C-alpha cells in the first residue's frame, strides 16, 4: 500500500489491512502532531508492530523535524521481533518505492547477549561478563599493554576492529537485527556491543529494553540527539511499574555484608600497598577532588567509569569535595562506618521499616556521619578503584552495591521505604534477615523521561483501565481509547469456570496448599481438556510455589497419567536455561505431531517475552487469579502510600494488577486474524471483575459465558474448535472487517471523511 | 440463496490411474463416544461405502488398505484389483477392535514402501483417515515427509473434530504448496460428502510432468461351458476372457494380464474417464421474472416452477435451473440427477 492519512503517504507492507489499524494510525498521528502521551489500547491479536513502524517511517521520512524515534519494548525478544518486522517494512518500502530509505535503526541489549568474544561468551553471569569485557577492552588495559607489551593484558580484538574501521563510519546500510547484526559483525569479527554504543549518535530509530530508559545507572549515556526531539513509544508497557519500583529497589542480607567486609579489608590492603609504594598520584587525585567533582576524569571516561549511577540522571547531585573523605583512608573508615552500622541494623528481633530520613537521623545520633558526603560514596569509590587500576571486582560487587545503597538513601527520601525483616518466614525461625529498601512511586522514576520528551506513546496489549496509569504515573494524556475487536466471527471463547464438575466454587485463594475438593476439581478439568484438546495448550498458575504443591500432589494423583498417554507435559522451573530448553522443545513438539503442554506462573518469565501462534497456543487456563499477598508486606506499605497518596484502596489494585497479569498471559495465543483458541479462567471472582477485562476481551465475554460448569464448557470448546477448523471464508463478509486492498480503505474512508 | 462452486474448472487433466491407499486408525481414540455408534464402526461402514464408490467411479485404478493400532500401523489389503478382497477385509476388521494409538510415521513409511512399483502413468495418492489427537513416531517425521513429497505423492486426510497443523503442513508440502486436503468434519452427512469428493480424480494446476502412453490389448469372452480351467486363480472357469496375445484364460476382472502383464478392460472404463474429461457448464437458475420460458421441464416434464405471484412464495424461487450452453431446461431433481449420475447433457447433446 501507499495511502495517506490526509497528510502522509503510508507504505504499508501488506496489501491487506484491518480497520482498527487505520483507527490506530489516525489517532496516533493526531497525537504526534501535538506531541503528547495519549494512552491507548491496541489489541496484540493484530500485530500493531507494523502499524507503528509503517506510520513512524512515514512520519519521520515525511516531516523533516523528528529524524529520531525511540521505541521501547520490554525485552530483547520483543525488540528483535520488531527488528525483523521493521526489516520487512524496509524491504517492502524499497521494493515499492525503489530506494528512498537511507535508513539505519538499531537496537541494543548487552554483552551478555552480544559479547562476540568466545571466552567471555562461555561465561553465564552478566555482571562478570560486563567486568570481563571491561578488563579485556579497557581504556587502561590498552595503555599498560602498549607501554609494556606483555601477555598480562589482552582484548576481544572486536573492540580493536571497532576502533579501526567502525569508529569513523557506520554499518553499510542495513537494519541489522540481532540475527543480521550478529551475523554481519561476526563476518567482520566485531564487537556489536561497542558498535551500537558508538553508533547511538547516528541511528534514525532506536530500540532497547525499558531498563535502558529506566535504570539511570544504565539510562545515563542518553545523548540529546537521541533525546531532544525523538519520538518515543512503549509497547507492552503494562507491566512497567514492576520495573520502575525494581529499578528503585534494594534488598539486603548479611552474607553479602561478610563479602563486603572481605572487600573493604582488601581495600585496606590495596590502599596500604599503593600508599607505601606511592601515594603521590593519590595526592594528585586529592587535588583533583579539591578542584571538584572531577568531571575531568570522573565523567570524561571513554571506558573508565567504574560504578554506574543508582541516582536519577545526575539531577540529584552536587560537585564539591566530600569534605574529609578527600583522604581515601577516611573514605574506607566511613565505608566501615556504613557496613557495620548496617550489620548492627541487620539483626533486629522483628520487622522494622524505615524512611531514609528517619533511620538517617537515627544513624547520625548513633554515628554522626553526614548525608552530603555520604552521597559521594559511589563516585569516590569508583574513582579510587580506577586509581588503583584493580584486577578484580568480585570482592567488591558488595561494595558497589553498598555504594548504590548509601547513595540512594542519602539521596532519596519520603517516597521510598527501608524495611528490615530479621528472617524469611518462608523458612521462619532461621537466620535470614533482610534489609530490603525500595521506592513506592513509579511516577517519580518516570518523571525525568516525561520531562525530557513530549511525543511519548504508551501502548500495551493489556491496558485497563486507561486511567489507572495516569493516576499512578501522574501524567497527561489526550486520546485514551480502547479498540474493540471488529470481527464478524467469534474466533475466541473466553469462559469463566466458577463451577467444576461438582459445581464447587473454586479458587487458589483458599490457600497455597491442597484441599482435594478443588484439587480433583482442577485435575478433572485439566485431563478433560487433555483428551479433547489438540496440540498446543498451556495453563497459567498464580504462583510457582502454589503450582508446586499442586503439581507434586497431582503426581501423587494418577491425573498425570492420561495426559501422559495423550500429550506432552512441560513444567516450569526456576533455572532460566532449562526453562527455555523446555520452551523450545515444547514448541518443536507441538509444531510436530505429539501435542505438548506447558503450565506456568502468570508472573512466569516466559509470559513476559514469548508470544503464541495458533500451533503452540490453543487453550489457555488461568487457574485462580494472580494475586501475591501470599508474600510480603512491602506491598502492604506500598498500598499504604498508595491510599494516602492515590485514591486507590487495596482490593482495587490487587484486582487491577492480578487481572493485568491475567490478560498479559492471555494475549499470547493470537497472532493474526487467522488466529484463535480457548481462554478459560478457573475461579469464582472473575464475574465481579468482568468489566476490568480489556475491551475486545470483554466483548468476547457475553454474560451467558459466566460461571459455566466445566462439562458445558467442554461442550463449548468442542463445538468451538469444530467450527474453527472450518474454512468459513465467504471473503465477501471479509471486506468490511478486513478492508481489502487499496479500495475498501479508500472507498469507505475517503467516503468516511463525513 | 446459493452456495455454489463459481468456477468448475475440470477441462484439463486430473489424476486418473490413482494408486489409492486408505489408511485407518484403529486405536482407543476411535472408540470414544461422540459419534452415534462410535467413530470406529461408523468409519468401517463409510470405508466400505468408499470401496464401492471408488471402484465404481475409478474402475481402472488399484488399492491397498492399511490400519493403525497400538502405536503400530497394519496393512489389511495387498494391492488388489478386486473390490471384494477389500470388502471382506473391512468385514474382518470391523469385528476386530481398536487399541492403542496411531504410529503415523510407520503408516506413512509402509505406504512409501508400497507405492514404489507404481509407474508414472499410475499416480500415487494416499488417504489418511484420522480421529486421534496425537501420533507415535519411531522415525523423523519431516524427514519422511521430504522423502514422500520428493517422490511425488499427494495425500488427502480426513481428521475428526479438531485440527492438527502438521497435517495441513504435510499436505501443503505433498500438494505442491496449495492446500485443500485437510478437510475435517462436524457431522456425518458431512462425512459422506467428504468421501464422495474424495472419489473423483484430483487436479489443482498440474505440474506439467511426463504424459506417457499406456499400451494394452483386450481379451474375449469364452464359448465352451464345461471347459472350466483358470490361470489367475487356478480354479474352474466355465467361460471368460482370453488375453489378446498371451491368450491365457482369465476369470472376470478388469485386471492386468497375469502372463505377459498387460492391462485388460473393455472400453467402458475409458468412457467413465471421459465423463470425467469434459463435465458441463452448471445449470444456471433462470432469472426470476426475466426467464418466462415454457412452463414445464424439458429433460423431464415438470410443470411446477412458480404459482405466478403469491407475493412471497412465488416471488421466491422461480426454479428453472436451465443449462448454460444449451439453455434448455431441467427441473431441480433433473438438474441434480443430470449433474449427479448421468451428466450427459441431452439439451447440450441435442442440436
Ligand atoms: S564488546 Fe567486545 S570485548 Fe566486550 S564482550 Fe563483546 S566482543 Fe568481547
Ligand atoms: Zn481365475
Ligand atoms: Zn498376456
Ligand atoms: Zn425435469
Ligand atoms: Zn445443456
Amino acid at each position: 500500500m501507499k495511502f495517506y492519512i490526509d497528510d502522509l503517504p503510508v507504505l504499508f507492507p501488506y496489501p491487506k489491512i484491518y480497520p482498527e489499524q487505520y483507527n490506530y494510525m489516525c489517532d496516533i498521528k493526531k497525537t504526534l502532531d501535538v506531541g503528547g502521551n495519549s494512552i491507548l489500547e491496541m489489541p496484540s491479536g493484530t500485530g500493531k508492530t507494523v502499524s507503528l513502524l509503517s506510520l513512524t517511517i512515514a512520519y519521520q521520512m515525511h516531516y523533516p523535524e523528528h529524524r529520531k524515534i525511540i521505541y521501547c519494548s520490554r525485552t530483547m525478544s520483543e525488540i528483535e521481533k520488531a527488528l525483523v518486522e521493521l526489516e520487512n517494512l524496509m524491504d517492502y518500502r524499497t521494493k515499492e518505492l525503489g530506494y528512498q530509505e537511507d535508513f539505519r535503526g538499531l537496537g541494543l541489549t548487552s554483552r551478555k547477549n552480544l559479547c562476540l568474544h568466545p571466552e567471555v561468551s562461555k561465561e553465564r553471569k552478566g555482571t562478570v561478563v560486563d567486568e570481563k569485557c571491561r578488563r579485556m577492552t579497557n581504556g587502561q588495559a590498552k595503555r599498560k599493554l602498549e607501554e609494556d607489551p606483555e601477555a598480562n593484558v589482552e582484548l576481544c580484538e572486536y573492540h580493536e576492529n571497532l576502533y579501526n574501521i567502525e569508529v569513523e563510519d557506520y554499518l553499510p546500510k542495513g537494519v541489522f537485527s540481532f540475527e543480521k547484526l550478529l551475523k554481519y559483525c561476526e563476518e567482520k569479527t566485531l564487537c556489536p556491543y561497542f558498535i551500537v554504543r558508538r553508533m547511538i549518535s547516528l541511528c534514525n530509530i532506536i530500540i532497547y529494553s525499558y531498563h535502558y530508559l529506566l535504570d539511570p545507572k544504565i539510562a545515563e549515556r542518553v545523548s540529546n540527539e537521541v533525546s531532544k526531539d525523538s519520538i518515543v513509544i512503549f509497547d507492552e508497557a503494562h507491566n512497567i511499574d514492576n520495573v520502575c519500583i525494581e529499578s528503585l529497589s534494594l534488598d539486603l542480607t548479611t552474607d553479602a555484608l561478610r563479602r563486603a567486609t572481605r572487600g573493604a579489608n582488601a581495600l585496606d590492603e590495596r590502599i596500604s600497598e599503593v600508599r607505601k609504594v606511592d601515594s603521590q598520584k593519590l595526592q594528585d587525585e586529592y587535588e583533583k577532588l579539591v578542584q571538584g567533582l572531577h568531571s575531568a576524569d570522573i565523567l570524561t571516561d571513554q571506558e573508565e567509569p567504574f560504578v554506574e549511577t543508582p541516582v536519577l540522571p545526575q539531577d540529584l547531585l552536587t560537585e564539591a569535595i566530600p569534605g574529609n573523605i578527600r583522604r581515601a583512608e577516611h573514605f574506607v573508615s566511613f565505608l566501615k562506618r556504613l557496613i557495620e552500622y548496617l550489620k548492627t541494623r541487620m539483626k533486629v528481633l522483628h520487622v522494622i521499616s524505615e524512611t531514609p530520613k528517619s533511620f538517617l537521623q537515627h544513624l547520625k545520633q548513633l554515628t554522626f556521619i553526614e548525608r552530603k558526603p555520604l552521597r559521594f560514596c559511589s563516585e569516590r569509590l569508583s574513582l579510587l578503584v580506577r586509581t588503583l587500576e584493580v584486577t578484580e571486582v568480585e570482592d567488591f560487587t558488595a561494595l558497589k552495591d553498598i555504594a548504590t545503597f548509601a547513595t540512594l538513601i542519602s539521596t532519596y527520601e519520603e517516597g521510598f521505604l527501608l524495611i528490615i525483616e530479621p528472617y524469611e518466614i518462608e523458612n521462619a525461625a532461621v537466620p535470614n534477615p533482610i534489609m530490603r529498601f525500595t521506592c513506592l512511586d513509579a511516577s517519580i522514576a518516570i518523571k525525568p523521561v516525561f520531562e525530557r520528551f513530549s511525543s511519548v506513546i504508551i501502548t500495551s496489549g493489556t491496558i485497563s483501565p486507561l486511567d489507572m496509569y495516569p493516576r499512578m504515573l501522574n501524567f497527561k494524556t489526550v486520546l485514551q481509547k480502547s479498540y474493540a475487536m471488529t470481527l464478524a466471527k467469534k474466533s475466541f471463547l473466553p469462559m469463566i469456570i466458577t463451577k467444576g464438575s461438582d459445581q464447587v466454587a473454586i479458587s487458589s485463594r483458599f490457600e497455597i496448599r491442597n484441599d482435594p475438593s478443588i484439587v480433583r476439581n482442577y485435575g478433572s478439568m485439566l485431563v478433560e481438556f487433555a483428551k479433547i484438546t489438540p496440540d498446543g495448550m498451556v495453563v497459567f498458575f498464580p504462583s510457582y510455589l502454589y503450582m508446586e504443591s499442586i503439581v507434586s500432589m497431582w503426581q501423587t494423583m494418577g491425573i498425570l497419567d492420561e495426559v501422559w498417554k495423550h500429550k506432552l507435559i512441560l513444567v516450569e522451573t526456576p533455572d532460566a536455561q532449562e526453562t527455555s530448553l523446555a520452551l523450545e522443545t515444547y514448541r518443536k513438539a507441538c509444531s510436530n505431531g505429539r501435542g505438548a503442554i506447558l503450565l506456568s506462573v502468570a508472573r512466569g518469565k516466559v509470559s513476559e517475552g514469548i508470544d503464541f501462534d495458533h500451533q503452540y497456543g490453543r487453550t489457555v487456563l488461568m487457574i485462580g487469579i494472580p494475586f501475591q499477598y501470599t508474600e510480603s508486606r512491602i506491598l502492604k506499605a506500598r498500598l499504604e502510600f498508595m491510599r494516602e497518596n492515590y485514591r486507590i484502596r487495596e482490593n482495587d489494585f490487587l484486582s487491577f494488577d492480578a487481572m493485568r497479569h491475567a490478560a498479559q498471559c492471555l494475549g499470547r495465543v493470537l497472532r493474526g486474524k487467522d488466529d484463535y483458541g480457548v481462554m478459560v479462567l478457573a475461579d469464582r471472582r472473575f464475574s465481579r471483575k468482568r468489566s476490568q477485562l480489556p475491551k475486545w476481551i470483554a466483548q468476547g465475554l457475553s454474560d451467558a459465558d459466566l460461571n459455566l460448569s466445566t462439562d458445558m464448557a467442554i461442550s463449548n470448546t468442542k463445538q468451538f474448535l469444530r467450527t474453527m477448523a472450518q474454512p468459513t471464508d465467504p471473503k465477501d463478509q471479509e471486506g468490511v472487517s478486513v478492508w481489502s486492498y487499496e479500495d475498501l480503505i479508500k472507498h469507505q474512508n475517503s467516503r468516511k471523511d463525513q | 440463496k446459493k452456495r455454489t462452486a463459481k468456477k468448475n474448472i475440470t477441462p484439463y487433466q486430473r489424476g486418473i490411474i490413482r494408486s489409492l491407499i486408505l489408511t485407518l486408525d484403529c486405536s482407543e481414540a476411535m472408540l470414544e463416544k461422540d459419534l452415534r455408534p462410535n467413530r470406529h464402526a461408523m468409519i468401517i461402514q463409510y470405508a466400505i461405502d468408499f470401496v464401492h464408490e471408488f471402484f465404481d467411479q475409478n474402475p481402472i485404478s488399484q488399492m491397498g488398505i492399511i490400519i493403525m493400532r497400538n502405536g503400530l500401523a497394519q496393512l489389511v489389503s495387498q494391492v488388489s484389483g478386486n473390490p471384494q478382497d477389500h470388502i471382506d477385509a473391512l468385514k474382518s476388521i470391523r469385528k476386530q477392535e481398536p487399541k492403542g494409538n496411531p504410529s503415523l510415521q510407520n503408516a506413512l513409511e509402509m505406504a512409501r514402501g508400497l507405492l514404489l512399483p507404481v509407474p508414472a502413468h499410475c499416480t500415487r495418492e494416499v488417504l489418511i483417515v484420522f480421529g486421534s489427537l496425537s501420533t507415535t513416531d519411531p522415525g523423523d517425521i519431516h524427514q519422511t515427509i521430504d522423502s514422500l513429497v520428493s517422490e511425488k505423492i499427494r495425500v488427502k486426510v480426513l481428521g475428526l473434530s479438531a485440527q492438527v497443523a502438521i497435517c495441513k503442513e504435510l499436505c501443503k508440502a505433498t500438494n505442491y504448496g496449495d492446500e485443500s486436503f485437510y478437510k475435517i468434519l462436524l457431522d456425518e452427512t458431512h462425512l459422506k460428502e467428504l468421501f464422495n469428493e474424495a472419489v473423483t480424480p484430483l487436479p489443482v494446476n498440474k505440474i506439467n510432468k511426463g504424459f506417457t502412453l499406456v499400451k494394452m490389448g483386450f481379451p474375449t469372452r469364452i464359448f465352451e461351458d464345461t471347459p472350466t480351467f483358470c490361470s489367475c486363480h487356478s480354479k474352474l472357469v466355465y467361460g471368460g476372457y482370453f488375453c489378446p496375445n498371451c491368450h491365457s484364460k482369465v476369470c472376470s476382472l478388469p485386471t492386468v494380464c497375469p502372463c505377459c502383464d498387460l492391462m485388460l478392460i473393455l472400453s467402458t472404463h475409458l468412457a467413465r474417464s471421459y465423463h470425467h474429461l469434459m463435465p458441463l457448464k452448471t445449470f444456471a437458475e433462470v432469472p426470476t421474472t426475466e426467464k418466462f420460458r415454457s412452463e414445464d421441464c424439458f429433460s423431464c416434464q415438470s410443470r411446477f416452477p412458480x404459482x405466478x405471484x403469491x407475493x412471497x412464495x412465488x416471488x421466491x424461487x422461480x426454479s428453472r435451473y436451465r443449462c448454460e450452453d444449451c439453455k434448455q431446461e431441467f427441473c431441480v431433481d433433473c438438474d441434480v440427477f443430470i449433474h449427479e449420475i448421468l451428466h450427459n447433457c441431452p439439451g447440450c447433446e441435442s442440436k
